[PDB]
């Protein structure tokens, strides 16, 4: 048999930073 | 698919003449002058705006080799075999020349390398700079290969790519002119009725696309149908001696198998305009609030108030011509002030449903958000619906927590939210079409560069009504509802309402009748109508709410 | 420059900074002058700078990039700034090019220990990109605000925004030159005009009033056509603004610039 | 499955009848006038209310080739197996047209290909649109092919995929004839099933089977009787909650009863009485009182006998330090009442919510206060949602927000002076098992919320020593 190279999917899911606003 | 499928579009149908059609059918004149003519077209707008249709009917009218080619249907499993595809497709229009690629929704594979960041997402671009080369340099100089594109997100090709299509057609939403036309087109291999005039149609869909318009010939073909429905339903009710719509479907399942014919129908201008309001465009699927059932039936007096409302806003909308010959901008801003109660709200939903555009309403500080520039992106997201679906009225209600004064110390984050509505009202950006209704019971507390022209400058004052006035507005609220008139009179000039609002007098309304239950119940334990003597008893119980008006007056 | 009426002193030096250097770059080289201007116009609101930084953009016939106010602040960390970057990146690379910023107090404010950390580094970014290491040669900067004291003490400094216009209210001369201008253009005749714009009832009018009141001039047309149709069609025609109308239009249209000072200073 | 399996949907049985059936039966008429009538139909609302079954129903009822395809079904591992699984449900339809394809929770596949970064999520996008393209166009005119779909967030669905959804269908929360149905369209191959809609606001069409499930195996523990369904409605919550307080439970307090007799509890069992009178119920009522005056349980005893459900809040609870979040909340509170029609909001403590708007109040206590303002408009009328405030500070508040159509009248709930503090301490009693008179010299020793206290502290010294009568007196000293 021939071993054949595939393509596929990943999770990867990076987690990012947030700016927030506060009161007075 | 033909020519005759794609209409509304004729500045691109000019365009496309000598950027396709020419390379394609006129190899002889580029051989002769030795002139590679080999052109790269990316069309993109608006979802639903005949691209596709644009592209199936150039294809069949200019008569040479077509390639339609969808982004997905390249991708394959193993390494090298996603990339082949893309050569096949170029390849063989070289073979083929002169010939046609169409990449539909070529964002789907040229994405930008740099985000989308992967091996074989990588080399599919880089293999389609590769193609679109080898077409302007293998063809035999005598035919050329045209490689037309289109996707609704040309900003996520990437920059490789994009350049190497020298013209960008952009297809917009279109204007009554087209809009027209496409019904015209929709509307051609079907049977109408005379009566159907489609310059009422085309005025009737602000903001529909070739696609919503296509609904709306869909609906009304159904509704010429439905005659021949209800009619096949009564044949199913003779035979047969749980809730009115399962009783359709259990008649029409017992049957099924049998075969009928219906009769040939004439859609009729009546079931188009029923069409229309079932179709709800793609535009106002989402951000749009529903046009309020308050009419000026509901509003009592306020003559004035009437008056500049109708000039301002609800003239512009049903007669743009009258008033561009004046020289009037499509575009008002209108503050409505006052004490509450006394019926702000209620005058700007009666002109949002007696002008028959589209509503947009902001309740308060609705709009902004925790987050850096979120609370600013959802004002101009907001300018861009209502500019789309032009015409259409935004009403602020309660404005003055949305857009208070830029003193010294109002921080940042409201500030910047000021300055957006600042840019968004005048700016630099156009916002015809759009009209702003502010109502606010401090208006000292908006910023004065809100309060200009170009923005908001009209400002229209909603206060207590007088003597006089609470009898219109008494009897509006009561035949709203349903003593005899008379008496309406004596109960709204009596001294005991004095400084009433439009919410008291609503309020004494609704204790008068309160007292009538109560006379019921004690007329019953030993047909409930409002008498006299049941006025009389809530003219006592209630007072005014607006207990200082000089607070409101003076702003 | 046919929309705008008056600002001669406004217009000649948005020539001398923007619309000469760009047109005939060679002669504003040999005296010396770098291809780049940071222009900072200022004033109450309505008196025309946003319309004066329009006609910069469309005389001088080089690019254009018009920012509406906090147009580039985004709610992730590096994201905000990276717009500003690439917002010069795209003007180097295309030179020459005008930048506008439009109600620029909300993308520069005064750097202060109560002012946020994230637009603090806009500020930053922005002091960077006008002047600093890397140059920004064929990019003009034009800037438009009705509070220039709340701009970063930085930003106003030549090399970032080196001279600032103030646009204020026209006087009873300018005012004259105003109505005519958007009158020709939205179309009485002169000496009509130069009444109404002449009037003590229009003392304190911006461009925005003067804008204003020929609006309220033609509603009143209107108002004249629509009463007058219907007693000629039912009993027994051409809308067109006539001095009678002006006359309504005077008596209802009120100055919206209530505290010229607050703005002057 | 069948028709009658679905019931409460009357507007959309009807709708899909000239949308889903005619252009698949009645494609004879199409190929006359030579018009493609390729629909696509999309059903959403909330989570569990027939969306899955009701197309399987018309599936069957109209006798055509039927695609059940779920969005998870077609996703795949490698690259091109998620789009060719896509891929082929659309030629397959095509073959077999006339045909109704129904992609079950398609949001899952057609999500906003903005966010999705990911190249297979956005092929699957493109797929989609391809996909629908091709039936619009390759097929023949006396076959039509109807694509349905069905989503919880139809917003999460990318406008492309969005618009070429002709008809959107919102299968909302049930109304209270709309349970009727329901329940008489399970229980029909098995009572008066008004008084079951009325009990259970906020239930929808699967809760409403579990309260069928459990009646049927709470049956079959010993034919169902009415009184069974009653213990099995208690049983299975939805997934706020109606108050077990009566009137029983409340001492005194007659005259503030007769109000909300009229106010509140006339216009909710009687609502038809109250519309010929011209009686439009304002937003709610202000109570008004000290402290410990059982404002709290009035409120509950309201929504008890008005069969609404009950939402309280604390006041400052919802004063958040960050820019819309105080306001969101405010927001919040109204968008769930409004899918558990009827309810009732109560604010406690709401003279620190919505002070009055003085011309010094910074802007964060501005902003809530019109925050309400917008949201009281909503509220009552023909919403079924009812606001009561709470507050000993009723001068406090803004005059906007006491206005009539909004929590305008004013009721004061008395202190317990003499006679109603006997009252209270024998109803708390009543609930814990000395006679009455003993009751009574407790209470008339010389608020209302200190003697629900006081009778289960005075039952702490009884557990350290059966409550007598000695057992007050000890407890009168250390209670306050
Ligand atoms: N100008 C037009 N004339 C006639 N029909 C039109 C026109 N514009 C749109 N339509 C009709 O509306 C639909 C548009 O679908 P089409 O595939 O052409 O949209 P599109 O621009 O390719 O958008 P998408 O990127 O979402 O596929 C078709 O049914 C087409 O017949
Ligand atoms: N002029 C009027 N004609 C008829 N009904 C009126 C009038 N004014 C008030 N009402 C009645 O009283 C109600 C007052 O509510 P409305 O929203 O109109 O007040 P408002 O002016 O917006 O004040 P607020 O600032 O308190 O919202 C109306 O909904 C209507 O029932
Ligand atoms: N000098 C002028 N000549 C002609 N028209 C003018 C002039 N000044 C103002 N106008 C008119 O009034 C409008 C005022 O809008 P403009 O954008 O110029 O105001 P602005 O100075 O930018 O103030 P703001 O700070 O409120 O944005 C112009 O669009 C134009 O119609
Ligand atoms: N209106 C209704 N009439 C009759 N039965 C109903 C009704 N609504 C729901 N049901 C029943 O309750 C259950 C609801 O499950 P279903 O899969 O149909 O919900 P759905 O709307 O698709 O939501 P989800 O996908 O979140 O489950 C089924 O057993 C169905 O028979
Ligand atoms: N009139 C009354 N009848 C019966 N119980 C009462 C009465 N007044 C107060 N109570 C008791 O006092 C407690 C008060 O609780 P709650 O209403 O939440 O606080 P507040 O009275 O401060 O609003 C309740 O648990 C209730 O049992
Ligand atoms: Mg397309
Ligand atoms: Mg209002
Ligand atoms: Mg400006
Ligand atoms: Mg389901």
């Amino acid at each position: 048999l021939l071993l054949l190279l595939l393509l596929l999917l990943l999770l990867l899911l990076l987690l990012l930073l947030l700016l927030l606003l506060l009161l007075l | 698919m033909s020519i005759l499928d794609i209409a509304g579009v004729d500045d691109t149908l000019q365009r496309l003449l000598k950027e396709v059609w020419f390379p394609l059918r006129g190899g002889e004149a580029c051989e002769k002058m030795g002139y590679r003519y080999d052109n790269g077209v990316l069309l993109h707008g608006p979802s639903g705006c005949g691209k596709t249709t644009l592209a199936h009917a150039i294809a069949g009218s200019i008569g040479v080799a077509f390639i339609p080619v969808s982004a997905p249907s390249v991708i394959g499993g193993t390494s090298g075999e996603s990339e082949k595809n893309i050569r096949d497709v170029f390849d063989e229009a070289i073979r083929l020349a002169p010939c046609l690629i169409f990449l539909d929704q070529i964002d789907a594979i040229a994405g930008r390398r740099e985000s989308a960041n992967k091996g074989m997402e990588s080399r599919i671009v880089a293999e389609i700079m590769n193609g679109m080369d080898r077409i302007r340099q293998n063809t035999p100089l005598g035919k050329n290969v045209v490689v037309l594109a289109a996707t609704n997100r040309p900003e996520f090709l990437d920059p490789a790519i994009r350049r190497r299509f020298s013209v960008e057609i952009d297809m917009g939403m279109p204007s009554e002119r087209a809009r027209e036309q496409i019904l015209r087109s929709l509307t051609r291999d079907l049977s109408l009725a005379d009566d159907i005039n489609f310059k009422e149609l085309a005025k009737m869909t602000p903001g529909y696309v070739g696609s919503d318009l296509q609904y709306v010939v869909k609906a009304a073909v159904s509704e010429s149908f439905q005659a021949n429905i209800d009619s096949l339903l009564a044949q199913a009710r003779a035979k047969h001696p749980v809730s009115q719509p399962q009783r359709d479907w259990l008649l029409l399942e017992a049957h099924r198998d049998e075969e009928v014919s219906w009769p040939s129908t004439k859609i009729t201008m009546e079931q188009f305009r029923k069409a229309v309001s079932l179709v709800q465009p793609a535009s106002k699927r989402e951000g749009f609030s529903t046009i309020p059932d308050t009419t000026w039936s509901h509003v009592g007096a306020l003559e004035d108030v009437r008056k500049k409302l109708e000039m301002s806003i609800i003239g512009p909308i049903k007669n743009p011509e009258l008033f561009t010959r004046v020289g009037i901008k499509p575009a008002a801003g209108i503050l409505l002030w006052g004490p509450p109660g006394c019926g702000k709200t209620l005058v700007a939903k009666a002109v949002a449903n007696e002008s028959k555009a589209n509503f947009i309403s902001i309740k308060g500080p609705e709009l902004l958000n925790k987050y850096v520039g979120e609370s600013e992106r959802a004002v101009r997201q907001l300018f861009s619906r209502a500019k789309s679906s032009a015409p259409c009225i935004l009403f602020f209600d309660q404005m003055d927590a949305l857009v208070p004064r830029r003193d010294d110390s109002l921080s940042d984050a409201s500030a910047r939210v000021v300055n957006t509505l600042l840019t968004e009202l005048d700016g630099v950006g156009d916002r015809s079409g759009i009209y702003v209704i502010g109502a606010t019971n401090r208006p000292d507390m908006i910023d004065e560069a809100i309060r200009r022209p170009g923005r908001l400058g009209t400002s229209i004052y909603v206060g207590l009504p007088s003597a006089e006035d609470r009898v219109k507005i008494l009897k509006t609220l009561y035949r709203n509802t349903v003593t005899t008139d008379a008496d309406l009179e004596k109960v709204a000039l009596d001294l005991r309402c004095t400084g009433f609002s439009g919410a008291d007098l609503g309020n004494l309304m609704q204790a008068a009748a309160q007292a009538c239950l109560e006379r019921v119940y004690t007329q019953r334990q030993q047909e409930p109508v409002i008498t006299m003597e049941d006025w009389e008893k809530a003219l006592n119980e209630v007072k005014p709410s607006v207990k200082d008006p000089e607070k409101y007056m003076h702003s | 420059w046919s929309h705008v009426g008056a600002l001669e002193d406004v217009r000649k030096k948005l020539e001398m900074s923007i619309i000469g250097p760009i047109k005939n770059p060679e002669l504003f080289t040999r005296v010396g002058i770098k291809p780049a201007a940071g222009i900072l116009l200022w004033g109450p609101p309505g008196c025309g700078k946003t319309l004066v930084a329009k006609a910069v953009a469309n005389e001088s016939k080089a690019n254009f990039i018009s920012i509406k106010g906090p147009e580039l602040l985004n709610k992730y960390v590096g994201e905000s700034e990276r717009a500003v970057r690439q917002l010069f990146s795209r003007a180097k690379s295309s030179a020459p090019c005008i930048l506008f910023f439009d109600q620029m107090d909300a993308l520069v404010p005064r750097r202060d220990d109560s002012l946020s950390d994230a637009s603090a580094r806009v500020v930053n970014t922005l002091l960077t990109e006008l002047d600093g290491v890397g140059d920004r040669s064929g990019i003009y900067v034009i800037g438009a605000t009705n509070r220039p004291d709340m701009i970063d003490e930085a930003i106003r400094r030549p090399g970032r925004l080196g001279t600032s216009i103030y646009v204020g209210l026209p006087s009873a001369e300018d005012r004259v030159k105003i109505l005519k201008t958007l009158y020709r253009n939205t179309v009485t005749t002169d000496a009509d005009l130069e009444k109404v714009a002449l009037d003590l009832r229009c003392t304190g009018f911006s461009g925005a009033d003067l804008g204003n009141l020929m609006q309220a001039a033609a509603q009143a047309c209107l108002e004249r056509v629509y009463t007058q149709r219907q007693q000629k069609r039912k009993e027994g025609i051409e809308p067109v603004i006539t001095m009678e109308d002006w006359e309504k239009a005077l008596n209802e249209v009120k100055p919206s610039v209530k505290d010229p000072e607050k703005y002057m200073h």
